[PDB]
């Protein structure tokens, strides 16, 4: 568990710890999850995105398969798991659950 | 001087929470029934196996080369027909991850062959393997969140049992499949979870 | 993979309605007695075959070439002697018609040997017969309508238990014979119906 | 096709009013006794043996080539020491006079060897006869009326029971001894008749 | 049984059915009854008679055993069963229980 | 099934799908009837009729066994089940169960 | 035909009192107990012998060449330890005297071989004896009178039991011996006795 | 049992029906007694006797061992048991137990 | 004719009072415990031995060439560990002192062998002796008073038993011995005593 | 027993019947009581006496080892019971229980 | 004559304070349970041995040489996972030191083979010797006071029961090992200290 | 047990009656308390103490390993029980015991 601390109002990036190549991207579902709460998901190359996170993250899929929050807030604070699974006989095995935790400090 | 298992007893007073497991079916059930569970424990060459019936599955789950026996066992039905299966040990002696392979054969409904019997790798620290075989399709997705750090806040310890939970993120393995487009739902609602305590422990 | 059936059990929580069997009897039955009907259950060599004694009626239903058991029974007495029968299997593995033979044998009043021991084509797809043998002059009237649309409304569901039912036209199928001129009134009134469920289930 | 006698069963019940039987005692019983009466009943080569012990008397009535067997029996106790017995079988299945063989042995009091041994005619149709034995000196009279037209009106049925008794007097045949110069008073004052079901039925 | 309808206010004969000869008729008890309540006895060639039908009834024992009832009324109307029995082994053996119904039209 | 529909107040037939041959059809006892209603008989060639359609459905048996409704209204909408019964072995055996509905448009 | 004696029953209910025993005893008795008394009864070879055991007394009374078995024995203590038994049979087949045996010895006190073994001639008629034999100093007086006219008032009979008493001063016989100078004090006050039916009838 | 009936205030033989020799009386105790109440004893020749029957009784041995009550009253009616002993193998065995009954007409 | 024994009854209930034994101890016991005392008899070649276990105690008493069999006994602690033991036997046939040994071992306190094993001589009269053998120092003293005048007065007969006790000086026997300077305090303060039945009587 | 009389105010020996000899009598312990109250004991050869008895009491040991009561009482009367104990295997031996009973005429 | 120990008896009321054992553990102990405590008793060629399971722990006490055996034992729960053990035996016969080996098995937490295994001197005295053996690592301290002159207060004695301790220092022997450093906090707080007699006594 | 008695303050020596070398007090732990109250402690050649007697005792470890109680009062009085442990195999092995008992005379 990496827990990476970033000042308030500032670009943050979230490492998942997995490297996935665009070739398998299309076969491996990354989703992105905050207290059970949903973030984004990357399901077959389709980059969907939550109302909370619309407009202020980006995804860097070579950077470790990041997310990039945008002007960071406290509501933003908290622990960040990351959840990739690959298409194997007609299952979704997962194969990433690397948990990050982001602190505000104002 | 080792640390060793003890011989087994009738009873366990001392439960060490060791896995996670939740099954989700796609056949019908309502909510938790008292009694139902049967669960049967055996320990032998270092293995540690339970094989637990109930809401119309039958979860073989064994644990390889470990220091550990199984004491006891509770199942739980949540919304969305989500089963939610809390498994105990004695005590964790060795501070390491276990191969496991758990057998989840559908007894009641949805009944067949073996329709997956493959290996998940464990996503947290890639070091143990579950070799899980379902004989039917009435699964829809299984987690395995072994050593959880969290125990379920609406599971009722027994009185005169003594709970322990591993505390450290660098033991607690998850394993996950799921075989429709379910986005892993097997996380339970847990507005309705009750849990009770299975039989022959 | 291919479905099959699980290995038999002492109680069975998941019931299909398979069968809405309907037996007129010149005989008197006043009303539904609890605890009446004794139903005894075989599947052999692919052959779900339900013996139930009760209201003085021994009725042996046989369902060939099939992948599914009985698994209960529920016999009421309606107005006019009609008797209603309610069969219930497992689940419905293959959307299928199934050759059945249905022997009736009147155990108690107007008692005898094979009266009518004939063939009913089913009147609706035409893909399946009833080799349907009477034993006795008690029967009036035999109706059969397998795989039932509509569940009988007061029919009282045990609890814990979970009930299915065909919903599809295309597969219920109605088996009928009338030995006197009584232009099908194997229709209950259903008035007083009341329903029991069998025993040795 | 044939109409025939169904298996025998533990518990009858389609019962037919068969017979009227009262004999009169000279030694005293003052009332029904319930539990009192333990019949027996046998079924062999067409011939309805029924032999029931109550109140100081064993009777055994015995219908030759039949086709209808005895369920049961109820014995009460009249004034002036009048003891009836109404006795039931399955149903009429034939229309005809059976010839009947009925042994009375006193077995508490005024107790001996047979008496009279003799045969009775029908007095109505003429065409059976009752080869009537009776081992003592206690019975006063014997009126045994078969297929009774009317049944005895303070007689409970039981419940979930069902009577059926003849309604031609062209079946009814009365058979009839009296040993004392008693003007045929076997006609009970049925003022304080009570009927209690025999056991072993 | 025989349902013999007759007149009110007349002679009114009812069959027994059973033919007794005189040597045996002392040997043979005769007795007529209508609803249980007794009507006239002929006990060994003994001709008692009930107060209700002393003066109205007279016995023909030839013509079937009968009794005759005069001035016939609808109180007289109902079930008459006529019982014979002969003394064999020291015991009276009943022989016939032929029942006629009279009816009466005013 | 077959789901006629058919505009209100007009010729209306319902097709039983079974051909039932003239000289058979005094051995054959057909009835129509909606929602176990009964609607006409025509029992060993008697073509008997219930109140409620005496006047307005006649039988056509060569047109596949059909009622003709006239002057069709919304209480004729349902479900109406042709039943067809062949005398077999002192038995009428039932051989059609065909279920039409009529829908009413107004 | 002649009459005999019926097969022996377990419950006999037509008792006929055959016999008024009275032993007075030196040793103090304060009252009747319920269930003191245990009989035992046999009939072998026409011999009708009843054993009954109570209050320190077994007495062993014999009835030679008779038609009636014993089928009941009440026991009852009165005021200066006199002693009264009231024997019963089946009924009095033959109006005959008849030779009696009767063993009465002292089982709890006073307690011995042979006192007396003498033969008393009944007074009344003369026609009978009983040979009379007490093993123990314990018993004063003995006074049997047999075929009673008259029942003892205070005698309560059991329900759905049936007594028959000889009324014919003819039959009855009296059977006395006193071993003290007490002038046949063996007559009870009869203020404070009660009776108990006797076990094993 | 002797119903003996005699007039009132008379001289009143009842008889035991039971005779014993002179020798045999000193060692057989007879006494009378009536309604179990008693009347008199000859115990071993000893004729002892009660207050109610004093002065009114005479024992006669010989005439069958009897009481005579002199001026018979009806108090005096009743049923009279005559009791006789002998004394055998140190008991005295009863041998008589004769019962007679005595009526008064007044 | 010789009196003699009675042969042995399951329940006596004509007790004599034969001997008052008292012993003191020196280890503690507070007060009388229902259902303490175990007493089992036999009468062997004329000698009634009674081997009654209680409160710490198992007491072998012996009466040697005698015709009365012990029937009952009575345990009862009194003030100062003194222990109070009634003893009862059938009855007095003869009026003359027997050789007694009573056996007295320790079996829960002050555990030994044999202490003192010697011939007590009865101090009235001199015609008996008590060969008194204790197996252990727990016993401070004894007395034994056989076939005492007065019944301890708080000694409460049951119900339904006769008691006898003898009431002659000439034939009152008591034995005594003090193992300490105890000036024979024997004698118990009475003032609690109370007094159990013994079991197996 | 011996049931001693004698008068009010008088000398009143009470017998033992036991006679023991001087040697014996340091190893024998003798002591009186009447209805268990202690009256005198010889311990040892030690004549210890109670305060109910101090001066009114000799003990005469030859004459059967007995009390001689002086100015004798109605409270002296009743049941003194005289106890004599030897020495035999370190415990004392009882060997007499003579009981004497005095009685007081005034 | 020599004291012995007297034979063993079903249930022993004289209760000796032999032995104040005091075990920590790091594994949580609540309070006391009733009925957990489970013991056995031997005595086997002078040798005393109790073995009670309780609390996770199998304590095998065997005391050498001695003339007393084991008849109770009480096992309390103090605070600070204290756990305190009251062990009886007879009584004490001889006022001498005793040889004693104590193993101290974990049966249910921290569980292992030998741990200590050595001999432990008696601190008072130094004329005994305690060879302890651990097969675990649960305990952190064991103090064993034998002969202890002061009972700890809130031990209730059972009723009928009798308690006898030393009172003599020449006669008390302190053992004592403590594993961690704990600076012999086996002393409990007795604040919340419940005792519970064992069973199989 | 040794009861030392001594007068109120007074320099009061209690034996502990173990002596101890001084290269095996530093794996020696000896402590002393009163009344399950401790009192002083030297622990690894450590002289700890408590604050009830800090300044009024001191170990003089030669002399038997005692403690010398200064100005001496009532308070102390009591039964001080002194304890010694030896190091065994990575175990304390308790090894001394002993109880003296300080009486205040004042």
């Amino acid at each position: 568990v990496i827990h990476v601390t970033k000042e308030v109002k500032e670009v943050a990036t979230l490492s998942c710890g997995h490297n996935v190549s665009v070739e398998e991207l299309a076969q491996t579902r990354i989703y992105w999850q905050k207290e059970k709460k949903m973030v984004l998901t990357m399901m077959s190359g389709d980059m969907n995105i939550w109302p909370e996170y619309k407009n202020r993250t980006i995804f860097d899929i070579t950077n470790n398969l990041s997310i990039v929050i945008l002007a960071l807030r406290p509501s933003d604070e908290g622990t960040y798991e990351c959840v990739v699974l690959k298409y194997e006989k007609d299952a979704f095995k997962r194969e990433h659950l690397a948990e990050v935790t982001l602190s505000v400090k104002a | 001087y080792k640390n060793t298992i003890c011989p087994p007893r009738q009873d366990y007073r001392y439960w060490y929470f060791v896995a996670e497991l939740t099954i989700g079916v796609n056949y019908d059930i309502n909510s938790t029934i008292i009694g139902e569970c049967h669960m049967s424990e055996s320990y032998i060459d270092r293995n540690a196996n339970i094989v637990l019936t109930g809401y119309g599955l039958k979860i073989n789950m064994t644990i390889m080369d470990t220091d550990q026996r199984f004491v006891a066992a509770a199942e739980g039905v949540g919304k969305d027909n989500k089963l939610s299966v809390l498994l105990f040990t004695t005590q964790r002696l060795d501070k390491v991850h276990h191969n496991i392979s758990v057998t989840i054969t559908c007894m009641e409904m949805n009944c067949g062959t073996t329709k997956y019997n493959s290996d998940l790798p464990e996503s947290i620290h890639k070091s143990s393997s579950c070799d899980i075989t379902i004989n039917g399709s009435c699964v829809t997705c299984v987690n395995l969140e072994t050593d959880p750090t969290k125990i379920n806040p609406h599971y009722l310890h027994p009185k005169n049992k003594y709970l322990y939970h591993n505390s450290e993120y660098s033991m607690r393995g998850s394993y996950g499949v799921t075989f429709i487009d379910e986005l892993n739902q097997c996380l339970l609602d847990i507005k309705e979870l009750s849990y009770d305590i299975c039989y022959r422990e």
